[PDB]
RNA sequence: GAUGUGUGCU
DNA sequence: TCTGAATCTCTTCCAGCACACATCAGGACGC
DNA sequence: GCGTCCTTCGGAAGAGATTCAGA
């Protein structure tokens, strides 16, 4: 996977209701991950490493 | 020797009894002269001597000093074999927690003290204090105190009050616990409290306390005080090449644990500060945790290469544990392995071994006979003579190899026929020659696969291989009544080319006196093999009681069939070869030969078919050229028509008539229709386009094109492969199961573009990545199916009952997929069947109906036979022979004492794996049907529309408004003949009662987007539909019409989730309309993706469409994508929307209105009426406020859940539902599986039965116990004056029912070894070694087959 | 030299092996004609023309 | 000279008791000196046992009565 | 490849795996079901008790085969004793009754 | 003896 | 404010056999 | 040449623990 920013979807099988989430990934060449993602309650939660 | 295995907790006194010494130093072999250290993990004083019968320091050397213990080093001189039997132990300075009783989830410590897991792990890993002996303060006996809170408690209450921390505190908590007082207090709380969740928690804790107080265990033993070590011989440090040693995991873990323990003891001896000793206690606890069960904590420690090392649990659990790697299967001596070749000169009882493999296999036999004849003198001389391969050894090898059968075995042994016994025939080379007649059973193609040989050593093994596992006695597959030795791929082609006719020959109209002159003609070349002559044959018949009566006739046959008649055994009618013998034809011929004559004529005739197929296939020269696949001259017209129609679909969806998913559903429809048209057109052009003259004008015959021969005979091929060789290749599927929108338009005979090849790459990769990555979840199915049915074995001759499932021939939407004959054959009837000569019985009550009886039932046109099922048997720990039927491999009733659970599980579990490693054979084609949307009835008769709620349309014709309908066509006799499933919102051109003529159309609909319809017309008001909040509304400005799409529960607003879209019907005055029959309003709810193209308050007619919802009917529908359904059925998954049933009978009416959602109360007219139910507003109710409902009727619609159907409609209904669904799933791919195996699995489902009321039994109220135990207890009580205990059958999945088996060794070996072993140690269980896997692990005669008599003797002897 | 099995052509759809067989037969026929014309020594004109 | 045991199974209809009784007979014939009732044709003891089964002049009943008689006569021979 | 009596493993008394080592084929977990299915119990008992696993019966059967006496005397598989010892290494007490 | 890679048949 | 239903979170599982090659085993620091 | 030592990344499902809501 090329280093950069990736906007994954995680469509479907989560939450058992079809509610599509949205998670943003910043993969570095060397360092720590900076995963942004949403929540079923429409909250935007960051998660590093 | 022994007859039980007991599992329980280990006491420190008991561990010291196991202990033979005290290891206290982490010193392995000293990196020097390789001697064990003084007090290390390896030591002769602690465990035992290194070399046999030798002291460590060297004070004694031979057996004449056995028993004494040396003085200088204190070691005993004894056997060196005892290094794997004599355990050591460690005296820990501080106690530690055993994780298996801490993190099992359910955590035993967690629910034993009713304090949560988090508090316990914080206490045991030193993050907070805990309270013991609260005493005269406000602190409770289980309160959690942090560091600051503990400091406060000491500065204010530094009295005799104590508050420990860590493993010592938990040990005090467990030691100071009184089991009886807690048990009676919890009993009082259970009797008092009415809530159900706290009731379940309390009864779980009561179960745990009862398990403790029943056995000899005590709660304080669950905290480790002494840690036994594994014997050194089971953790060897093998001396590698050089000075280094092996990096054995257990040695490193024990070194770390001993390091922590010794350092902690040293610090405790020097009175270290409390924080340092607390940290070191934490280190000791985590080290012991990593040693016991590594990886269950947050981080798994590693020694080198950053790889999670294995502890004492990774080698007991999992795929690489001892149970699955070294107990249920072991590497085996006297075995070999080589690539196989054909050698078609063999017979069914013969194989071909290489001359060099047999010398290494049968080496002890050669040694024995060389010593017997005196040609050698000692063992080593014979060894040298064999290694020098003298001429005498080769002579005597032919003596031992004579009639000593071996086990030919392939690597994937899917079913019972994976191991067959053959006699060996010594040949040169290095290849294992295999008889091709069993290669279809083996699934052993000759493309480089390796088979494995095995040598029965003992006498009984050879006799079992001769009488049971011999390939001669294995000509009937256990899956069904069809034979498994079917000629294929050369013999079928040879026979089909021989048994065929064309109108010309060297001699055609001549007459012959028998087969011999036909052979003379064909060998001399004076008459072709496809002549049409009239020979004089003598076919035999056995109308008498076993005597063959002669007859001679003059039949009009070919030369080839006359030649073939020479090998047919005396006794079969001639009307079996007088046709074009394909593959199914000769399969039926072999089947009827077995049914009529027997076994020896059948095997001799099979060998003769082999020979006469190979010879006349070699002589045929049925080659294949590039001029044999003929391209039809009208396929491009079909692709042009399909292109025009899909171009129409383009305008259809871009305008807005259909959406993207609907466009995708219709484009696959039209492409599949075009593919099916091209295939049929090419097939006709390739099978009939031939011209020949009969000495006059031209005449048409069945074509002699080579491809047609090998596609019609069925030797190897089908419609798919040849269809893709000429004409249309079709449309392929992606690995996820979706189908490509564009089918490539070309064939392999003309070529492919550089882009159509890229598109076909999708299907080509789909096939391979489907095989290699989804045969895993089909081998898992057969693994956990063999697991759940291993302990089921026939045990009795007859259970003697009248219960039995009801058997009907099924017609589920087409013609008769399977008739009565194929369905009831070889199963004992349950009661006197009534023929339609009523008041008289046709077949007796307990006769195993064979083929003659099947013909008799077919003659009298019987449609309803009550047959005995294996699920309704009444025996204990097994099933009687009469409730099963025939052996399905032999032509007789099954023999008592045969493991049918294994043959049932394997038969169910290896069409899936086999066919999922076959989807790449056809390439990558989707093979999806055309999804017909019309009803073309063919047979003549009347209609019986059962459970149909139809309404009148604006055109006046009937429209169905029900989901569980089925249109059955019944002929003039009244017997059932046809049955079609009409869908929701379908219009009918006919009805019920009218005699429908054969060949008309009665029902029409639209395949995609089944529409919701209305009963009563009027104006519709857009209720609870505001644009944006719950509906996406798009409108064209010029015209001004609304064509909206509703949202799901997914993309809708969170606040607006309580808003539910629906269409309400109102009149001109806006008043409430009513459903015909009731006074409730017409509230038609709308599901997701519902499109509406109307306006509020428009005038419509009764019985019209209102909205459309896409179906997304997309998928390749192969066995790869299409069999998670079998897993769902067998593990009994609750469906997403279960259709609610009527749990009790009586009148139906509502009670309270909107207790959050709708409510309904069922009240009987005589009994009590305490039943209420909660109805979410999602599903409309098919019943109203004023009808009578019975037990099992569907209140709403949807798939049935395989729990309520059992608990309401009984065992027979749920077993029939499971059987029918699995049978339809398997028959969708052409597989033929006998239903007995599925019924066996369903019976294995029903072993648990919760108690309703205690009655006079000793079982508790809500305890779940084996159904066999309940039945035995009730039968024993009924013999006395007491009353039996009422129960109810539960239905747990195969995994759930296997994990809760009474014999804990089976569950421990299968899955979740930690969670099962911990439960068995807590409960103090005692295994009886009753099933098959338990005796396999122990290593005894399994009570399954030949060892069943020995097991009976051993059981009845005590 | 080798007697293969015809049924390995249709069921596994490797039709290209038949075309390779035909083209190899044509190639070996041309080679056989060249070998024949070279066996009895003819002038370079005929070989070049062929 | 043996291809299948269908006739033997027709003699004793268990298909499993047959294996045990044939094993007992062949064990009697091999390690001991008991002579076969059917003249062998250079065959392994298993098929001599099976051939004794198929001609009908042996079964479990015959074997255990013969063994009981042999035990009685050998214990009476001590006198 | 073929294998008579030969080398054996160390932690469990079973034949080695491979061809470079003189090792035999594996009658695996799926293989045993194909023998329980037939009901051929005695041959299965030789394939996992006396031919591979145990130590005393392994030599006794070899002597019986080169003595003219085809008979098997099963003991206990050593791999089951290994399982018993590895379970007793934990806090669990598994044992054999009388 | 265990890991890593490649490969054959399903 | 107690108590079921829904949701969050933790754990288990993922085909069989065989063959070939490689490394690897404390490796860091003091002597 | 010896010798002694203190990364993340699956996904389908089941179960046991929380939160919610709701009457
Ligand atoms: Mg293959
Ligand atoms: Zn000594
Ligand atoms: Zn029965």
């Amino acid at each position: 996977r090329s280093p950069g920013v990736f906007f994954d979807s995680d469509k479907g099988k989560t939450h058992s209701s079809g509610k599509v989430l949205y998670n943003a990934r910043i993969i570095p060449y060397r360092g720590s991950w900076l995963d942004f993602e949403f929540d079923p309650k429409d909250n935007l939660f960051v998660r590093i490493d | 020797e022994f007859d039980a295995i007991k599992i329980a907790l280990a006491s420190p006194d008991m561990i010291r009894s196991w202990s033979f010494g005290e290891v206290k130093k982490p010193e392995t072999i000293n990196y020097r002269t390789f001697k064990p250290e003084r007090d290390g993990l390896f030591c002769a004083r602690i465990f035992g001597p290194v070399k046999d019968y030798e002291c460590l320091c060297g004070k004694y050397k031979r057996l004449k000093h056995r028993g004494v213990i040396c003085e200088k080093c204190g070691v005993e001189v004894t056997q060196t074999k005892v290094r794997r039997e004599r355990m050591g132990h460690i005296e820990l300075a501080s106690p530690t927690a055993h994780i298996w009783f801490l993190k099992s989830l359910p955590s035993r410590i967690g629910l034993l003290l009713d304090m949560p897991l988090r508090d316990i792990e914080r206490v045991l890993y030193f993050e907070s204090y805990v309270v013991i002996e609260g005493g005269m303060t406000n602190l409770e006996r289980q309160q959690i105190l942090t560091e600051e809170q503990y400091l406060d408690a000491l500065e204010e209450f530094g009295d005799e009050f104590d508050a420990k921390m860590g493993a010592e505190a938990i040990q005090a908590l467990l030691k100071s616990m009184d089991l009886e007082q807690e048990c009676e207090q919890l009993r009082e709380e259970l009797n008092e409290t009415n809530s159900e969740t706290k009731r379940k928690k309390l009864t779980k804790r009561i179960k745990l306390l009862e398990a403790f107080v029943q056995s000899g265990n005590k709660p304080e033993w669950m905290i480790l005080t002494v840690l036994p070590v594994l014997p050194p011989d089971l953790r060897p440090l093998v001396p590698l090449d050089g000075g280094r040693f092996a990096t054995s995991d257990l040695n490193d873990l024990y070194r770390r644990v001993i390091n922590r323990n010794n350092r902690l003891k040293r610090l405790l001896d020097l009175a270290a500060p409390d924080i340092i000793v607390r940290n070191e206690k934490r280190m000791l606890q985590e080290a012991v945790d990593a040693l016991l069960d590594n990886g269950r904590r947050g981080r798994a420690i590693t020694g080198s290469n950053k790889r999670p090392l294995k502890s004492l649990a990774d080698m007991i659990k999992g795929k690489q544990g001892r149970f699955r790697q070294n107990l249920l299967g072991k590497r085996v001596d006297y075995s070999g392995r080589s690539v196989i070749t054909v050698g078609p000169y063999l017979r069914l009882h013969q194989c071909g071994l290489p001359k060099k493999m047999a010398l290494e296999l049968f080496k002890p036999f050669i040694y024995g006979k060389l010593e017997l004849r005196g040609l050698a003198t000692t063992i080593k001389a014979a060894k040298k003579m064999v290694e020098r391969e003298e001429a005498v050894v080769w002579d005597i090898l032919d003596e031992v190899i004579r009639e000593h059968p071996v086990l030919l075995n392939r690597a994937p042994t899917l079913h019972r026929l994976g191991i067959q016994a053959f006699e060996p025939v010594l040949i040169e080379g290095k290849a294992i020659q295999l008889h091709p007649l069993v290669c279809a059973a083996y699934n052993a193609d000759f493309d480089g696969d390796q088979m494995a040989v095995h040598v029965p050593l003992t006498l009984e093994a050879q006799l079992e291989a001769r009488a049971l596992m011999m390939s001669t006695n294995n000509i009937l597959s256990p899956a069904n009544g069809e034979p498994i030795i079917v000629p294929s791929q050369d013999v079928v082609l040879g026979l089909y080319y021989m048994t065929r006719d064309c109108v010309n020959a060297k001699g055609e109209g001549m007459v012959l006196t028998g087969p011999k002159e036909a052979e003379r003609l064909y060998r001399s070349g004076l008459a072709s093999l496809h002549a049409r002559v009239k020979v004089r044959i003598t076919e035999y018949e056995k109308d008498a009681n076993g005597e063959l009566v002669a007859k001679t006739s003059l039949k009009d046959t070919t030369v080839g069939r006359a030649i073939l008649w020479m090998i047919v055994p005396k006794g079969l009618p001639y009307s079996i070869v007088n046709q074009a013998l394909g593959k199914k034809a000769i399969s039926k011929m072999l089947n009827t030969c077995y049914r009529i004559l027997g076994l020896k004529p059948t095997v001799i005739f099979a060998d003769q078919i082999m020979y006469t197929g190979f010879a006349y296939a070699a002589r045929s020269g049925a080659s294949v050229g590039i001029d044999d696949m003929v391209i039809p001259e009208k396929k491009h017209e079909i692709i042009s028509e399909a292109e025009a129609e899909v171009a129409e679909i383009q305008e259809q969806f871009q305008s807005g008539l259909v959406t993207a998913g609907e466009r995708y559903n219709k484009v696959i429809d039209i492409w599949a229709a075009a593919n099916d048209r091209v295939s049929k057109a090419m097939m006709d052009n390739l099978q009939t386009e031939t011209v020949i003259n009969r000495d006059g004008q031209e005449e048409k015959q069945v074509s002699f094109n080579s491809i047609y021969m090998m596609a019609d005979s069925g030797a190897r091929g089908s419609a798919a492969q040849i269809r893709q060789l000429a004409g249309m290749r079709g449309l392929m599927a992606k690995p996820d199961g979706s189908i490509i929108e564009t089918p490539i338009t070309a064939n392999f005979r003309e070529g492919l573009n550089v882009l159509q090849y890229f598109i076909s790459t999708h299907g080509a990769r789909k096939g391979l990545a489907d095989t290699a990555l989804k045969t895993a979840n089909s081998g898992y199915l057969t693994r956990r199916l063999v697991d759940v049915a291993q302990d089921l074995v026939v045990t009795e001759d007859d259970c003697g009952t009248h219960e039995g499932i009801m058997m009907t021939p099924v017609i589920e939407g087409g013609d008769v997929k399977e008739p009565l004959r194929d369905r009831v054959l070889g199963r004992v009837t349950a009661e006197d069947v009534l023929k339609p000569g009523t008041a008289d019985i046709l077949v007796p009550r307990n006769t195993l109906l064979h083929e003659q009886w099947c013909d008799l039932l077919e003659e009298n046109s019987v449609d309803a036979v009550k047959v005995r099922s294996v699920v309704s048997c009444d025996t204990d720990f097994g099933v009687c022979a009469h409730c099963y039927g025939r052996d399905l491999a032999r032509g007789h009733i099954i023999n008592k004492g045969e493991a049918i659970g294994v043959i049932a599980a394997q038969s169910i579990g290896e069409p899936g794996t086999q066919l999922t490693m076959r989807t790449f054979h056809i390439g990558g084609a989707a093979s999806r049907a055309a999804a017909e949307s019309s009803i073309q009835v063919k047979n003549k008769g009347s209609i019986k529309l059962s459970n149909v709620k139809s309404v009148v349309n604006s055109s006046g014709k009937l429209v169905i408004t029900s989901r569980n309908t089925e249109l059955k066509l019944i002929d003039e006799f009244g017997r059932t003949k046809e049955s079609y499933k009409v869908p929701y919102g379908a219009v009918l051109a006919k009805g019920d009662g009218e005699q429908v003529a054969g060949g008309e159309t009665v029902a029409n609909w639209d395949p995609h987007t089944m529409p919701v319809i209305t009963e009563v017309s009027g104006f519709v008001r857009f209720t609870d539909m505001i644009d944006g909040q719950t509906i996406t509304r798009q409108t064209d400005e010029l015209t001004g019409l609304s064509s909206l799409v509703v949202l799901d529960s997914a993309e809708r607003t969170a606040g607006g989730k309580d808003l539910r879209p629906a269409l309400k019907i109102v009149d001109a005055q806006g008043n409430d309309v009513l459903i015909p029959g009731t006074d409730m309003p017409a509230q038609y709810f709308l599901p997701g993706k519902a499109i509406v193209q109307l306006e509020d308050g428009v005038q419509i007619s009764s019985g019209d469409t209102l909205a459309r919802i896409p179906q997304e009917s997309g998928g390749t529908k192969d066995i790869t994508g299409g069999l998670p359904r079998v897993a769902d059925l067998f593990e009994a998954r609750r469906p997403k929307e279960p259709a609610i049933l009527a749990e009790i009978s009586g009148i139906v009416s509502f009670g309270k209105e909107t207790k959050g959602k709708r409510r309904l109360v069922i009240t009987p007219v005589d009994g009590s009426d305490p039943y209420e139910e909660m109805i979410p507003k999602w599903r409309q109710l098919n019943v109203f406020e004023g009808e009578r409902v019975e037990r099992g009727d569907v209140i709403s619609d949807g798939p049935e859940a395989p729990h309520d159907i059992l608990r309401l409609r009984g065992v027979h209904a749920v077993t029939r539902y499971i059987v029918n669904e699995v049978q339809d799933v398997y028959r969708l791919q052409g597989v033929k599986i006998n239903d007995k195996h599925i019924e066996v699995i369903v019976r294995q489902m029903l072993r648990k039965a919760t108690i309703v009321n205690a009655g006079s039994s000793d079982f508790l109220e809500g305890e779940q116990v084996e159904y066999s135990r309940v039945k035995i207890a009730n039968r024993e009580l009924e013999a006395n004056g007491k009353v039996g205990a009422t129960y109810s059958r539960d239905l747990l999945g195969i995994t759930k029912a296997s994990l809760a088996t009474e014999s804990f060794i089976s569950a421990a070996s299968f899955q979740e070894t930690t969670r099962v072993l911990t439960e068995a140690a807590v409960a103090g269980k005692r295994d009886e070694l009753r099933g098959l896997k338990e005796n396999v692990i122990v290593g005894r005669l399994i009570p399954a087959g030949t060892g069943y008599a020995y097991h009976q003797d051993r059981m009845r002897r005590r | 030299d080798i007697v293969l099995n015809p049924l390995g052509v249709p069921s596994r759809m490797n039709i290209g092996q038949i075309l390779e067989t035909h083209l190899g037969m044509a190639a070996k026929g041309i080679g056989d004609k060249i070998n024949a014309m070279l066996k009895q020594q003819q002038e370079v004109a005929k070989l070049r023309e062929f | 000279a043996r291809v299948t045991v269908q006739d033997a199974v027709e003699k004793i209809g268990n298909r499993f008791d047959l294996v045990l009784v044939a094993a007992r007979r062949a064990r009697q014939m091999q390690v001991g000196g008991k002579d076969p009732l059917v003249p062998e044709e250079n065959d392994k003891t298993t098929v001599i046992a099976l051939r004794e089964i198929e001609e009908g002049l042996i079964n479990n009943q015959i074997l255990d009565v013969r063994e009981r008689q042999e035990q009685q006569e050998q214990e009476a021979a001590e006198l | 490849h073929a294998r008579s009596t030969g080398s054996y493993s160390l932690v469990t008394q079973q034949p080695l795996g491979g061809k470079a080592q003189f090792g035999g084929q594996r009658f695996g977990e799926m293989e045993v079901w194909a023998l329980e299915a037939y009901g051929a119990a005695y041959t299965l008992q030789e394939m996992l008790t006396v031919k591979s696993d145990d130590v005393n019966g392994r030599t006794k059967m070899y002597k019986n085969i080169v003595d003219g006496n085809h008979q098997m005397e099963p003991g206990m598989p050593e791999s089951f004793n290994v399982l018993l010892k590895e379970i007793r290494s934990l806090g669990i007490n598994i044992e054999l009754e009388d």
